[PDB]
């Protein structure tokens, strides 16, 4: 399966992201409002992937069109990228079970994670810039790259394309965000602190939601969500929780406490601690 | 004996460092200092507790409570 | 006496080691220091929290404190 | 020995302090103050725990748990 | 004064016995071993915490930390 | 030296009271009494924690680790 991101216009660009959404997705029974959802990843099998064929870095132009990123189905992972004027697909440590067909496959040494694409990047995603031009700029850098480790141009490239595409499929929070650097004004979108915590807690906000059921608010870790409204206007793909995964420990997804949807494991722990006068004293 | 059994209605630090908390509507109170985050985690969490203790006179102490989650 | 009544706004813990809540727009601090995180808890969960006292003057201390759930 | 591995079924805090854990249908007991709060928290949250003790039938005591993430 | 107000972006216990948070893009550590649990709860939970002491400047050591839910 | 640097696999309370976390398939033991409940807090909510200690090798102790959001 292959789509298209068209960064032409933040109307292309959420168009395009909604089409992937409902293509690959199902929204969630409670989370729903029009066709404006928090959806659960159909389960597809391992090894899964879509091809997204990146276009509109230069408006509604068919220019730098020979990027397209290889994603996990299952987990919106960037799996690699090809350069479809070489046919090559540079595929990261992480992802040696996502074949693609019909490229050729460099298999890289490098790993698909964030602290490791953050190291060779030279580049923390928190307070991260993207542009239009630094996507074009991450475009001719990923167009030029060649080898099996990536270098550090690749990976700040690899950041922000991650983030605008898988990052904002997920999360509808930096599809807004980032949009507006679509706009004409070609203002910056900086990554904020709030934005890297979102997707660094992708997993067990999607162990939780599938439990809602209109509570007055949900808590995951440092997350937190309202009403529905905050809710959907924050998250819109989870993981099917039936690299990220939906549990980390216990057995239980949620808590509802004072009609607040906790994470369970957030409540436990903060509910760990023993008597504050024997912990401090009984050094 | 089996005290009460219930939800933890209210939990109250009390200023003698004892702690109390109402189960199946009677309060019982306890020294125990550890039992103080552990009843209040029961309370959020919804646990079952059953306070047992050789005497269970309403506002009588306890040191002996069962946690269930259901 | 019920000094005051509802969520905690915000708790402090302060440099002599005690610790200060604001509850229905008035400060209070405790120096028992088995309530730093019961009181914490309480406050990441929304419970409401009863301030018992002799003396309900905001920025008072106090040590009786009870918490309930909605 | 492994004793029992499987989530807390359900945790007593017992009159001499110690505390009760009922894991794979056997009753543990033990001692370290500590294991309290951890005990609790695993149970709350269905945390697979592993008892390790020289003995394992029920009513036997330890002083070793593994916390698992299963 | 405040020092620092934001999230923790990340807590340390040293060594020589210091708990270091990070709280808007400055580090701080503090030696009450009171504060880890409710720092670290604050760390976990994405509380607002604002880092207060006579004197603000990156590294000292504090002793008063101000807790939000937001 | 850096040790460690991941999610703790497994946590372990020891009989010596000294407190185990498994993190990138090494065991690291700590006697730091703090680091207990926020050993088990990291471990529930899946934290990456950074152990640093003189020697790397499964089965060394540590006091130094850090607690990271990502
Ligand atoms: N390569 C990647 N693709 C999507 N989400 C990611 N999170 C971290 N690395 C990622
Ligand atoms: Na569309
Ligand atoms: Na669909
Ligand atoms: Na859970
Ligand atoms: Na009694
Ligand atoms: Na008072």
């Amino acid at each position: 399966r292959e789509f298209t991101i068209d960064f032409s216009t933040q109307q292309s660009y959420v168009s395009s992201l909604n089409s992937i959404r409902t293509e690959i997705s199902t929204p969630l029974e409670h989370i729903s409002q029009g066709t404006t959802s928090v959806s659960v990843i159909n389960h597809t099998p391992p090894g899964s992937y879509f091809a997204v064929d990146i276009r509109g870095l230069d408006v509604y132009q068919a220019r730098f069109d020979h990027l397209r990123l290889i994603i996990e189905q299952n987990n919106l992972y960037v799996a690699g990228f090809v350069n479809t004027a070489t046919n090559t697909f540079y595929r990261f440590s992480d992802f040696t079970h996502i074949s693609v067909p019909g490229v050729t496959t460099v298999s890289m040494t490098t790993d698909s994670s964030y602290t490791t694409l953050q190291r060779v990047a030279a580049l923390e995603r928190s307070g991260m810039q993207i542009s239009r031009h630094s996507l074009v700029s991450s475009y001719l850098a990923l167009m030029e790259f060649s080898g099996n480790t990536m270098t550090r141009d690749a990976s700040r490239a690899v950041l922000r394309f991650v983030t605008v595409t898988a990052e904002a499929l997920r999360f509808r929070q930096i599809q807004r965000e980032f949009r507006q650097a679509l706009s004409e004004t070609a203002p910056v979108y900086t990554m904020t602190p709030g934005d890297v915590d979102l997707t660094l807690n992708w997993g067990r906000i999607s162990n939780v939601l599938p439990e809602y059921r209109g509570e007055d608010g949900v808590r995951v870790g440092r997350i937190s969500f309202n009403n529905i409204s905050a809710i959907l206007g924050t998250v819109a793909v989870i993981l099917n929780c039936h690299q990220p995964e939906c549990q980390i420990t216990g057995d239980r997804p949620v808590i509802k406490i004072n009609n607040t949807l906790w994470e369970s494991n957030t409540a436990a722990a903060f509910l760990n601690r023993k008597s504050q006068f024997l912990y401090t004293t009984g050094k | 004996a089996d005290c009460a059994k219930g939800k933890i209605e209210f939990s109250k630090y009390n200023e003698d460092d004892t702690f109390t908390v109402k189960v199946d509507g009677k309060e019982y109170w306890t020294s125990r200092w550890n039992l103080q985050p552990l009843l209040q985690s029961a309370q959020l969490t919804g646990m079952t507790v059953t306070i047992k203790s050789s005497t269970c006179e309403s506002g009588s102490g306890f040191a002996e409570v069962q946690f269930n989650n259901d």
